[PDB]
């Protein structure tokens, strides 16, 4: 795993083209996330 | 040490998690190639993941980050899709769960859009799709995502295509 940029704890990927996309995030220490919910699902075929 | 507790669909907690899943679907620039073609999900089950040791590992690091950032963890709830969901819920996130080739370097990636994380359920690029039918847009096979508590602390902003 890489290191966070010096002086930072994560990276935020802000979309700069697709105006509808939301942010994505990266952490470099597994201790910085806890898997609170497990969601079981299917994708639905559009009508 | 991990226990999974089912949430009832009548529970407000089930309902708020389902709403975050459903309301953060978007269209993807690959036209559905990686994650499939869909506008919404059929939620089958939502379980609380309970592990005391893993929770304390999280809160220990959260306090370290907060103390480095004027008592602000900058904690978010974010989606994670991965072929290794089973490993994650039993053993915790670590370096073997990192996307080595990701746009922002080798780390563990999370999304605000549930449909972004859905693209990784069967691996990078959707891999070969579901194991039963080899279909990245399978409407039959059950998928799993994690909705995760994530400490961002001071986050480096990358503007990005
Ligand atoms: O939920 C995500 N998972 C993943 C992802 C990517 C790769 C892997 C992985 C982990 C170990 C070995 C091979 N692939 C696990 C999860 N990448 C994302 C990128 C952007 C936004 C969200 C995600
Ligand atoms: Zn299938």
């Amino acid at each position: 795993m890489a290191h966070s940029p010096p002086g930072h704890h994560s990276v935020t990927g802000r979309p700069s083209v697709n105006g509808l996309a939301l942010a994505e995030y990266v952490i470099y220490r597994g201790e910085q996330a806890y898997p609170e919910y497990l969601i079981t699902y299917q994708i639905m075929r559009p009508e | 040490g991990t226990i999974l507790i089912d949430l009832s669909p009548d529970d407000k907690e089930f309902q708020s998690v389902e709403e975050e899943m459903q309301s953060t679907v978007r269209e993807h620039r690959d036209g559905g190639h990686a994650g499939g073609i869909f506008n919404r999900y059929n939620i089958l089950k939502i379980q609380k993941v309970c592990n005391k040791k893993l929770w304390e590992r999280y809160t220990h690091r959260r306090k370290e980050v907060s103390e480095e950032n004027h008592n602000h963890a900058n904690e978010r709830m974010l989606f994670h899709g991965s072929p290794f969901v089973n490993a994650i819920i039993h053993k915790g996130f670590d370096e073997r769960h990192a996307y080595i080739g990701g746009m922002f370097g080798a780390g563990i990636y999370f999304a605000e859009n549930s449909s972004k994380s859905n693209q990784y359920v069967y691996g990078i690029g959707g891999g070969t799709g579901c194991p039963v039918h080899k279909d990245r847009s399978c409407y039959i096979c059950h998928r799993q995502l994690l909705f995760c508590r994530v400490t961002l602390g001071k986050s480096f902003l990358q503007f990005s295509a």
